[PDB]
C-alpha cells in the first residue's frame, strides 16, 4: 500500500483500520523510511544522530518531533494525533528495528524502546478537556501537586502451574487492563495458575496529580485536577511544585460498577504521559575553567555582594551577612573531642518596610538546600520534628522538621519574634548541638541538623529604639540572641536623598514590570556557590595569630570599659568563620590579611549597631581603626 | 548581688546540688590574650597536632 492509498479509510473506526495487518505493515514500513530518511536539508540526519545518541547513552528514550512527521507523512501524523496507542506500539517496534540495524545486541539489553513525542501543536488546559478527546493525544500544561511512589507493575507476566508447577511463557501484559490464561499447554489443564515475582519482569509506575497553573485559571473557577500516569523511563522526572507540560493518551480509567454516589453512569479520566517537559548546579570543565578566572579578579568579593537581591538597594551589610551565610565557614572537630560550628548564622532585625522578607525569597532562590519556614504561619514546614500519622493511609512517618531538612543547608525562618514555645526550643537544640533529639512513638534518635540560620525579626513595638540595647528591643532572650554570628540591625530613618533613591527605584521597578510596556549573573552565581561551598575548604595558617588576639583584648578592654553586653570567645571565633568565608569567595585555599580585616570590619560593625546610642558613640570612636 | 539573688530559681536547687561552680570573666589582658592563642591554634590545627 502506498500514503495516497493510507489516506482513504475502508473500516467502520480508525482504530480498526490501523488494526488491519496489511495497514500495520504499510504505516511501520512508512514509519521505517521516515525513520531512516528524514534530513532537514542541511545534510545531517537528526532521526540517526538520535538513535546514536540513545544507543550510546543506554537509554530507552527516543525524543520524535511532531512537526517533522507532519512535515514528512502528513497522514501517518493525523493518525497519531487520532489513535496514539497502537501507533505508538507500532512506532515502538519500528524504531526498535531501527536501533537493532546500527547496534546488533541492544535487544538483550533493554528489549523496549519508548517514542516520546515532541511539539505536539495543539494546546489543550486540563479545564478544556471534553467528550471528544477520549483515546487521543493531548498536550496539557500544569502544576504537578504531589506524587506517589515508583511502583512495580506487571510488564512480562510469567505464571506458574499448582497441578504440575510447570512454568509457563512470557506475556506481555497491556496496560488497560490485567491479563489471565486459562491453559496450561503442559499437562492440558484450566487450574489455578499463579503469578510468580522472580520470574516476572516489571516496568516502574508512578501517580502523579496535575492541577491548572494558577496564574491561567479565569477568575470565579477552581482550577481542574486530572492524574497523569507515568511509566517506566519517566518517573521521578517533575517534582510537584513546578509548572510542566505533559503529552498523553487521554483515556478513560475503569472501575468496577461505576459509581453508586452519582447514580450515572459516569467514568474517571486519566492520562498516560507520553513525554514530559519542564517549562541545576553542575559545573562543567569550562564551567570551573570560568570559576577561577572570576576568583581572580581582585574586587570579586564586592561583585558578590552587589549580586546578592537586584531588586533590593541599599542595605549592603545585610547583603555582605546573606553572601558570608551562603558561602560559610568550615567546621572543625579537633581529636574527635571538641566540635567547632562552621557556618554563619543571620538574624536580620527591622521595621517593616525594609525588604526582609524580599531577602529571604531570594536566598531561598538562589541557595542549594534552602529551607523556608516561619514561626505564625501554617502552611509551612514545622521548624519541630514529629512522628506523624496519615488519616487515610495509617502510616506513621518520621518528619526531622525544616532544621533537619536544612542539613548541609540555610533554614530561612521568617518571622523570628512570634514563634511559639516548642520551636524555639527546637532553634535552640539546632543551634547548641546541631543536632534535633526525638523520643516520639517508639522512636529514640537524633537527627543531624547542621544548617545554617538566616532568621527576620521586627523588634517589640514596630519601631526599633535607639535609646534601650538590642536585648529590650527584641522579644528574644539572651542565648538565643548570642548565637548568631553576624547581627543585622536595619532601620528605616528619615533621611531626604535617600528617599528619593529609594522611591525612584521602587517606581522604576514599577513601571519596567507593566504589561503594556558588573554584578554576576545569576546562573553562574549560584554555581559559583555551590562550587565554592563543595570544594574550597579555606585553612588558616600560624603567623596570623599576633593580630587576631592583639584585637580581640582590644574590644574586650574597651566593653569593660564602655559597659555595654561583653565581648566573649564567640566574638572571635564569628571572626574566624566569617574569614573563611569571605575567602571561600576567593576560591582561595589559604586566610589572608584583607580577609581577617574584612571579617573583623563586619563583626565589629554588627557588634557596635546593636548597642544604645550612648555605648555607640564612645565605641565608633574606639573602634575607628577596625572599621576604617 | 547575693548569689541566689542571681539564679532565676528557689535557693533550695542550690542546696541541692553537690558541687557549685560560679565562673568568672576575670577582665584582664594576661588571660584573654592566652584564650585567643589557644582558640587560633584550635582553629589552625596546632593543637590537634
Ligand atoms: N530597600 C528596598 N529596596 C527595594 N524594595 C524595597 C525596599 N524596602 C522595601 N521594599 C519593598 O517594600 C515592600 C516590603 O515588603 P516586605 O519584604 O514584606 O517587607 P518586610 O521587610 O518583610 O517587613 P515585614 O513584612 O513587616 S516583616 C516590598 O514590596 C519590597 O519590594
Ligand atoms: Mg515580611
Ligand atoms: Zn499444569
Amino acid at each position: 500500500l502506498t500514503l495516497e492509498s493510507l489516506s482513504n479509510v475502508k473500516a467502520n473506526s480508525y482504530s480498526e483500520w490501523i488494526t488491519q495487518p496489511n495497514v500495520s505493515r504499510t504505516i511501520a514500513r512508512e514509519l521505517k523510511s521516515f525513520l531512516l530518511e528524514y534530513t532537514d536539508e542541511t545534510g545531517r540526519s537528526v532521526y540517526g544522530a538520535r538513535i546514536r545518541t540513545l544507543g550510546e547513552m543506554n537509554s530507552e528514550s527516543l525524543e520524535v518531533n511532531y512537526r517533522h512527521l507532519a512535515e514528512s507523512k502528513a497522514i501517518l501524523a493525523l493518525f497519531l494525533a487520532k489513535c496514539p496507542e497502537e501507533m505508538l506500539k507500532i512506532f515502538d517496534l519500528v524504531a526498535m528495528e531501527a536501533t537493532e540495524l546500527h547496534y546488533p545486541d541492544y535487544a538483550r539489553i533493554h528489549s523496549e524502546i519508548h517514542v516520546r513525542i515532541s511539539d505536539f501543536p495543539t494546546i489543550y488546559s486540563l479545564r478544556e478537556l471534553r467528550e471528544s478527546n477520549l483515546s487521543s493525544l493531548v498536550r496539557v500544561t500544569g502544576v504537578v501537586t504531589r506524587r506517589t511512589g515508583v511502583f512495580p507493575q506487571l510488564k512480562y507476566v510469567k505464571f506458574n502451574c499448582l497441578k504440575c508447577g510447570s512454568i509457563l511463557g512470557p506475556f506481555f501484559q497491556d496496560s488497560n487492563e490485567e491479563i489471565r490464561i486459562s491453559f496450561c499447554t503442559n499437562c492440558k489443564s484450566k487450574g489455578p495458575f499463579r503469578v510468580n515475582g522472580e520470574k516476572t519482569v516489571y516496568r516502574n509506575y508512578q501517580r502523579v496529580t496535575l492541577q491548572e497553573a494558577p496564574g491561567t485559571v479565569p477568575p470565579g473557577r477552581l482550577p481542574r485536577h486530572r492524574e497523569v500516569i507515568l511509566l517506566a523511563d519517566l518517573v521521578d522526572v517533575s517534582k510537584p511544585g513546578e509548572e510542566v507540560e505533559v503529552t498523553g493518551i487521554y483515556k478513560n480509567n475503569y472501575d468496577g460498577n461505576l459509581n453508586a454516589k452519582n447514580g450515572f453512569p459516569v467514568f474517571a479520566t486519566i492520562i498516560e504521559a507520553n513525554s514530559i517537559k519542564r517549562r541545576v548546579f553542575s559545573w562543567t570543565e569550562e564551567e570551573e575553567r570560568e570559576f577561577r578566572k572570576i576568583s581572580r579578579d581582585r574586587g570579586i568579593i564586592d561583585k558578590i555582594i552587589s549580586s546578592m537581591a537586584p531588586s533590593i538597594y541599599g542595605h549592603r551589610d545585610i547583603k555582605t551577612a546573606v553572601a558570608c551565610s551562603l558561602f560559610g565557614g568550615v567546621p572543625k572537630n579537633v581529636n574527635g573531642k571538641h566540635s567547632i560550628r562552621g557556618d554563619i548564622n543571620v538574624l536580620l532585625l527591622g521595621d517593616p518596610g525594609t525588604a526582609k522578607s524580599q531577602i529571604l525569597k531570594y536566598v531561598e532562590k538562589t541557595a542549594h538546600r534552602a529551607v523556608f519556614a516561619t514561626g505564625q504561619g501554617a502552611s509551612a514546614v514545622g521548624l519541630t520534628a514529629s512522628v506523624r500519622k496519615d488519616p487515610i493511609t495509617k502510616e506513621w512517618t518520621l518528619e526531622g522538621g525544616a532544621l533537619v531538612l536544612a542539613d548541609k543547608g540555610v533554614c530561612l525562618i521568617d518571622e523570628f519574634d512570634k514563634m511559639n514555645d516548642q520551636d524555639r526550643t527546637s532553634i535552640h537544640e539546632a543551634m547548641e548541638q546541631q543536632s534535633i533529639s526525638i523520643s516520639k512513638a517508639g522512636i529514640v534518635t537524633t537527627l543531624q541538623a547542621r544548617c545554617s540560620i538566616i532568621a527576620a525579626a521586627n523588634p517589640n513595638g514596630g519601631r526599633y529604639n535607639s535609646t534601650l540595647p538590642l536585648a529590650q528591643n527584641v522579644s528574644l532572650t539572651e542565648p538565643i540572641l548570642s548565637r548568631f554570628d553576624i547581627l543585622c540591625v536595619v532601620r528605616d530613618l528619615v533621611d531626604e536623598e535617600a528617599d528619593e533613591r529609594l522611591a525612584t527605584f521602587v517606581v522604576d521597578s514599577h513601571v519596567r514590570s507593566h504589561p503594556e510596556n558588573s554584578p554576576i549573573p545569576q546562573e553562574l552565581l549560584m554555581k559559583y556557590i555551590h562550587y565554592a561551598r563543595t570544594k574550597i575548604y579555606p585553612k588558616l595558617h600560624q603567623m596570623d595569630m599576633d593580630k587576631v588576639s592583639r584585637v580581640y583584648a582590644d574590644l574586650r578592654r574597651e566593653s569593660i570599659s564602655t559597659g555595654s553586653f561583653p565581648i566573649t570567645v564567640r566574638h572571635l571565633e564569628s571572626i574566624l568563620r566569617i574569614a573563611e568565608s569571605f575567602a571561600k569567595m576567593r576560591l582561595s585555599e589559604f586566610v589572608s590579611s584583607y580577609d581577617l580585616d574584612r571579617a573583623i570590619k563586619v563583626v565589629v560593625d554588627s557588634f557596635v549597631d546593636a548597642q544604645k546610642v550612648s555605648v555607640r558613640r564612645q565605641l565608633r570612636r574606639s573602634f575607628a581603626i577596625y572599621t576604617l | 548581688k547575693s548569689p541566689g539573688d542571681n539564679i532565676d530559681f528557689q535557693t533550695t536547687i542550690l542546696s541541692r546540688f553537690d558541687m557549685i561552680f560560679i565562673v568568672k570573666d576575670d577582665h584582664n589582658e594576661e588571660r584573654d590574650i592566652s584564650i585567643a592563642n589557644h582558640v587560633i591554634n584550635i582553629h589552625t590545627g596546632n593543637a590537634n597536632a
